């Protein structure tokens, strides 16, 4: 599950600038005009009307490629995948709805972006109701108090080896929270077949990161190191919605903002791995600057 | 166009009529067929057809019906049909194994699957793709890591 | 589909349109056909050439 | 109230004859139609054009 | 559970149009852009010919781009753009009278309204794809015709799944010629490695007979309100054709006594019947008597 929508924007028409649009409007023109042209025909009411209809498919390439943006799920908005979840079988659903406690503070809330686009994406895992290894996890998101999970298999066959990990706060999901995905996963299973339901399979080794990062002499230091964590804090609790690895140089690209130019690492003396079964949890971070 | 503008018109209106509309293509309908799609933005459409494992080696031809058919191939993950459209690219369909084939009560294990692949078109590499090309379509424990193959 | 027709049959509807309608002095010579849609080796008048 | 066209009709004198003004009532024929805008603009001899009520 | 398309919020792509919106724009582009050089706004100044081919070519492909965006999407495609996302989800449009006539008159060939395809779209998702959980055996059991509902259970895990197919047609046994008739359905719509081990019944008849000796009033009602509780003995035992099964003693006390019925006195249920999901029930009969 990886979002498609933080790449660069692919152009469906191609995208020229307002100079060889003018000249290849002009090309056509004087073909049109073959035989009758003069110095006097291009005079400048002529060449100004030229020059707005130079702008108006640089207007038009425009609205192709903003048109063809959101229509595919790569780049579309909000109050559009309406439609385009209409045709993946997504509705959107109430997390704490529109109930008035008291009249004037209205506090009405839907499902964001980002996340319901996620779930479009398994559309097509929930299908197959013969369990493959997409349709455990794909059914499994269904809760709001967790993360995604991930299915592997080292015991005797017909014995599934779910993780269901949980992002609320320090590590250990509750029991209780547990029991859900029993709920979720009744009438979608293969009935021979027979899952254990393991919240933590491998265990949680505490992790830190200490970062002596450099600014510019220049602006100011305050919201240039505070936007180092508006992409790290997260960051981190993505990592393990795929349950993959990090990385050293996650610890420096997540670093890097307006303002940097060099960065430096001291937490791990080498580099951990982490697999589809095993997992950490990052406890507490300490990004400061060395000037 | 020119007719488009009223019967009494210069020419220089009428080569302008020609000229200051400037219409487009508006290549719309083909971003969602699959064999209509451009190569260059073809990738785009297999994400949304949660299209599993993909090569940028293949004919073109090879590419299009790989996107066409992956709701044919997700719907029926357990049937044998999938199994046999799966491999698409790799042109094989010769045999496939059941119970009562081997006498003592299956293999330990419960009987996973030893399938058969023939290629002919491709002899240079090609096997150390098949042990996680069909990893999606196994289930997580319905089947153990046990394989045959065939060049 | 469409079908050419001797486009003579048309002209009688309107010598007998504009002698019910403008009178027999009247010439039918700009009044409109109905039923037509298409006009086979189409010809050229464009505005007052 | 659908009307079929001739090979040389155009959308916004066909109505005009038909509502008796052009304000709101040509983008709304291209919106209730499918396919209509996608059609050159002087249109073929058997289009069909479906004339919305209530301009 | 699928949701209709009419209580959609309406979309960003779809742009209610206007011809003046733009051709008032095109006004306030070019008046700026002669810097007072032209100001003749009359509209037989030829430069407001030009500029009504700009509004309403622009137009055009505007209303181009909105068709296109409309015909991507299932709550507003139709004609044959519903046929590009029908024949990529693998959905066709039906035939009610066939294409070819054998008349001097083309005999046209009636097609189902495109207000019904974007069920069929909708229905292609939430449909019988493969017996995967309990409730799936069954509905691939539906080959067949005379046959009533069926349940599946899996006394191993890793290999075997057990189906037992009972059909009411006499004493709930099945034949041997509809055996068959469900294993060529089961091959290919179901897990290729199970050891599906359909045989005809775990337990066939077990001839559950029972007596009930009705005690009443004699009164004038005691006709009446008798056939009432036979017939809530009827739809009973047709509701108990069923894996469920639990044939009762104190459950059909209830039964009898739901409105005036002093007591009865029950001969052939003495026990409570053992329940498993293997076996099977069925009734033969019964010999109904009054007390006196």
């Amino acid at each position: 599950i990886i979002d498609l929508s933080q790449l660069p924007e692919p152009e469906v028409i191609e995208n020229l600038d307002f100079e060889t649009i003018y000249q290849e409007l002009l090309g056509d023109f004087r073909e049109a005009m073959a035989g009758e042209w003069t110095a006097e025909v291009e005079s400048d009411p002529v060449l100004k009307l030229l020059q707005l209809a130079a702008y108006r498919e640089l207007l038009l390439r425009a609205r192709i490629n903003d048109a063809a943006r959101a229509v595919m799920l790569a780049y579309a908005s909000g109050a559009d995948l309406d439609q385009i979840g209409a045709g993946f079988n997504v509705q959107r659903l109430l997390i704490r709805p529109a109930q008035p406690e008291a009249v004037p503070p209205v506090e009405a809330q839907y499902e964001s972006d980002k996340s319901l686009r996620n779930r479009i994406q398994l559309a097509f895992e929930q299908l197959s109701v013969a369990g493959p290894r997409n349709a455990y996890i794909a059914h499994a998101l269904g809760a709001d108090g967790r993360v995604a999970d991930a299915s592997a298999t080292s015991p005797a066959p017909c014995e599934v080896l779910i993780s269901v990990l949980g992002v609320e706060g320090n590590g250990q999901a509750p029991e209780a929270v547990l029991q859900a995905v029993r709920l979720a996963l009744n009438a979608e299973d293969v009935r021979p077949v027979a899952d254990r339901v393991t919240v933590r399979s491998a265990g949680i080794v505490p992790y830190q990161v200490k970062a002596q990062l450099y600014l510019f002499p220049g602006p100011e230091a305050e919201l240039i190191r505070a936007a180092a964590e508006a992409s790290l804090r997260d960051y981190i609790s993505a990592q393990r919605r795929l349950g993959r690895d990090i990385r050293r140089s996650a610890l420096f690209a997540t670093l890097h903002v307006e303002g940097v130019q060099r960065v430096e690492l001291q937490e791990p003396a080498a580099d951990v791995v982490l697999d589809e079964t095993q997992a950490a949890y990052c406890t507490g971070y300490a990004i400061t600057l060395g000037g | 166009s020119s007719r488009l503008l009223p019967p009494n018109r210069s020419s220089l209106e009428r080569s302008l009529g020609d000229v200051l509309p400037a219409e487009l293509p508006v290549p719309l309908r083909e971003l969602h067929d699959p064999a209509r799609c451009e190569a260059a933005l073809l990738p785009y459409l297999a994400w949304t057809r949660s299209v599993d494992r993909w090569d940028p080696d293949w004919s073109d031809e090879a590419k299009r019906n790989a996107v066409a058919t992956s709701f044919v191939l997700h719907q029926r993950k357990g049937t044998l049909t999938a199994l046999r459209q799966v491999v698409e690219p790799i042109g094989a369909l010769s045999e496939v194994t059941e119970w009562w084939q081997r006498s003592p009560t299956g293999v330990p294990g419960t009987f996973e699957i030893t399938v058969d692949v023939s290629d002919r078109g491709i002899d240079e590499g090609t096997v150390l793709e098949l042990e996680r090309l069909l990893d999606d379509v196994r289930p997580v424990s319905r089947h153990l890591t046990r394989l045959d193959l065939r060049i | 589909a469409a079908r050419n027709a001797p486009a003579s049959a048309y002209a009688a509807g309107l010598f007998a349109w504009t002698d019910a309608e403008y009178g027999f002095w009247s010439s039918p010579s700009n009044k409109e056909i109905k039923g037509v849609t298409g006009t086979s080796r189409p010809v050229e008048f464009l505005d007052g050439d | 109230t659908t009307c079929r066209t001739a090979d040389g009709d155009m959308l916004d004198s066909l109505c005009y004859h038909v509502y008796g003004h052009l304000l709101g009532c040509v983008e709304a024929t291209l919106d209730a139609n499918p396919g209509l805008a996608d059609e050159q603009q002087p249109f073929r001899a058997g289009l069909l054009i479906s004339f919305p009520d209530m301009p």
